[PDB]
């Protein structure tokens, strides 16, 4: 600007941490997606010997998502979610970095790591399932929804001071009118149905999905790539077609007539939750089953809370979770690649 | 609404609930060009730019007082000379409704109602038309950002007024009139000085003195620093009368005038 204070300008200038002065990340990236680009860093200055992840968001300026994603990530303190350390401001490129304490693992890669073969070891399903429930507790508590909660957006913690704890990433920033109107395997029924709006029953449906693929190693409504007919279809076929007490006000949903039209009740007559599970070797007399279902419950208004959930008896039955999700045992889950 | 019980933990709270004393030493560089009077009077005139941008663009009112806040936060650090307020005035407006969840106001429309705004409704205080294109707009949003340490969420009086006149029983009493006091602190450094919900609690007081209601006993029973009340009650009294002493349409391009100057390249 020719209208703005020059002293001010060159000042400002001399003082601006640049991104690229204080971190080494050339040809250290490890996520490209619709975030944008996240790369380990170390700092230059060799004052700590940390991981760093540094998040360069998508686009340029200040866009919804990245206003939204740094108005809430500077405001959000809690064990179980991913914290904000800074954020660069590239005047030049107009560019936005976010800093953030590096997580050497996530979900999506240590069940996949899994389901490469050992089925996931009980006590460590158990802590994940308790810390996600935690992390998503504060959000809601917070009114702050996640809206696509899913295994790659569950990091876990690599060695150093907080060894094996769950960091809750990339919440869905953002949507406009909080409204909805790939990846389709984590989404509610009454997404698929056309619902207006993302609510926290949403966000406890892809818990419960996320807590069947750590107990199997498969993904629950896995499916082949709103109104989503094989989507639908697969969650009938796990779960069996709700019956008229089940689900009252599914006959609000903008898309039931298309339902009607498309499906019979009687094509999903002998399944059920209980015989997906015990082909996948779960008992559906353990408190892991009684706390799955009420997490997959077909109609919102029937799905437990995240407060509900913590307080289920599955947390006090043997064993406890706890704060290190690998319980003091060695990782055997690789680093992260470059790109 | 994202982290309303959240106020104690609050980047507002810990970061930007300002000592009154540290607020005055700063402001004394630009005390230098103007009066105490006449900053004051400075200060009264942006309020109502802001809102006269936000009625305009049919922004709520939460939005048009975040953007308020912007504003003031920024030129509580820094110089009235650093940025234009002329510019930064439609900049907070325009960082306030992203955060504020309406929408990235189309540009051609943002500016359009700068210009429009500055033309129709103080062309007592501004000779010539609007000057900034976008990229302006754009290039002070970065700078706005960078001195608020990133800190967008803010707490205003609305909610916790509601709560407390929903708690009296008297909505349709005292609410119109405590809701547009609340209004007329955003035009004073209340906002920078004291949690929201004492300005809420204030203006309530106000708004039942004017009214004649008898609430000694509902306040009485408030577990609350009453002499912090009584401190921003006065300064709402001041208000007034600085508002009836003052005649913004015929003093305010005299001490724009006076502003210090953005100094120019070498
Ligand atoms: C393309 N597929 C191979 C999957 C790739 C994957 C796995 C993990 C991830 O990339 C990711 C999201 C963000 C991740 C986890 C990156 C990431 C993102 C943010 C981080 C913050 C702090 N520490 C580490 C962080 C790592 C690293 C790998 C990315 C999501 C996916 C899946 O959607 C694809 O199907």
């Amino acid at each position: 600007d020719d209208k703005m204070d020059y002293d001010f300008k060159v000042k400002l200038s001399s003082e601006r941490e640049r991104v690229e002065d204080l971190f080494e990340y050339e040809g250290c990236k490890v996520g490209r997606g619709t975030y944008g680009h996240v790369y380990k860093a170390k700092r230059k200055d060799g004052k700590d010997d940390k991981d760093y992840a540094l998040k360069q968001i998508e686009g340029t300026g200040i866009s919804m998502s990245a206003c939204r994603e740094i108005a809430l990530l500077r405001e959000l303190k809690h064990p179980n979610v991913i914290s904000l350390q800074k954020v660069f401001l590239s005047h030049a490129d107009r560019k936005v970095w976010l800093l953030f304490d590096y997580a050497e693992h996530d979900l999506w890669h240590i069940i996949k790591f899994h389901r490469a073969s050992v089925q996931l070891p009980r006590g460590m399903v158990k802590s994940l399932l308790y810390q996600i429930l935690d992390g998503i507790h504060y959000l809601h508590a917070n009114w702050v929804l996640h809206r696509d909660l899913k295994p790659a957006n569950i990091l876990v913690m690599g060695e150093g001071p907080e060894r094996g704890r769950v960091k809750i990433a990339d919440m869905g920033f953002a949507r406009l009118f909080n409204s909805p109107l790939v990846t389709f395997w984590y989404r509610a029924p009454e997404l698929l149905l056309g619902a207006r709006h993302y609510t926290k029953a949403i966000d406890i449906w892809a818990i419960g999905c996320i807590f069947a693929e750590l107990l199997t190693s498969e993904p629950i409504f896995h499916c082949r790539q709103p109104y989503h007919h094989d989507q639908l279809d697969r969650i009938f076929n796990v779960m069996g077609f709700p019956a008229d007490k089940d689900w009252e006000d599914i006959k609000k949903m903008p898309e039931h007539s298309t339902l009607m039209k498309d499906f019979r009740r009687n094509t999903y007559t002998n399944c059920s939750l209980i015989k997906y599970m015990e082909k996948h070797k779960v008992k559906p007399d353990s408190k892991a089953f009684h706390l799955l279902q009420k997490l997959l419950t077909m109609d919102p208004i029937k799905r437990i809370t995240s407060e509900q959930a913590m307080q289920d008896p599955y947390f006090l039955e043997d064993p406890l979770p706890t704060s290190d999700v690998f319980a003091g045992c060695q990782i055997p889950y690789p680093k992260r690649e470059f790109l | 609404k994202a982290m309303a019980g959240n106020f104690w933990q609050s980047s507002h709270y810990l970061q930007w609930i300002l000592d009154k004393q540290d607020l005055l030493k700063e402001r004394q560089k630009d005390l230098k060009f103007l009066s105490e009077e006449e900053y004051w009077k400075l200060q009264i005139f942006f309020t109502n730019v802001i809102q006269a941008l936000g009625e305009h663009l049919k922004l709520r009112q939460q939005v048009i007082a975040t953007a308020t806040v912007y504003f003031k936060r920024f030129y509580a650090r820094y110089s009235l000379k650093s940025i234009d307020p002329v510019l930064m005035a439609p900049t907070c407006v325009f960082l306030a409704s992203k955060v504020e969840e309406f929408g990235v106001v189309s540009n051609t429309r943002l500016i359009a109602a700068a210009t429009s705004v500055l033309k129709t409704r103080f062309s007592y205080a501004f000779p010539k038309e609007f000057p900034y294109r976008m990229n302006h707009i754009l290039e002070c949003e970065f700078y706005l950002l960078e001195l608020m340490d990133c800190c967008l969420i803010v707490y205003h009086p609305y909610r916790p007024l509601l709560q407390y006149v929903q708690d009296m029983g008297q909505e349709d009493m005292l609410l119109p009139l405590a809701w547009r006091i609340v209004n007329d602190t955003y035009r004073t450094d209340l906002c920078l000085l004291y949690p929201p919900f004492m300005i809420a609690l204030a203006c309530l007081h106000v708004a039942c003195v004017v009214q004649q209601k008898d609430a000694r006993q509902w306040f009485a029973e408030l577990s609350v620093d009453m002499e912090k009340i009584l401190e921003i009650i006065r300064v709402i009294l001041k208000l007034y009368e600085q508002w009836k002493n003052f005649d913004e349409r015929k003093e305010m391009a005299t001490i724009l005038s006076k502003m210090p100057k953005p100094k120019p390249p070498p």
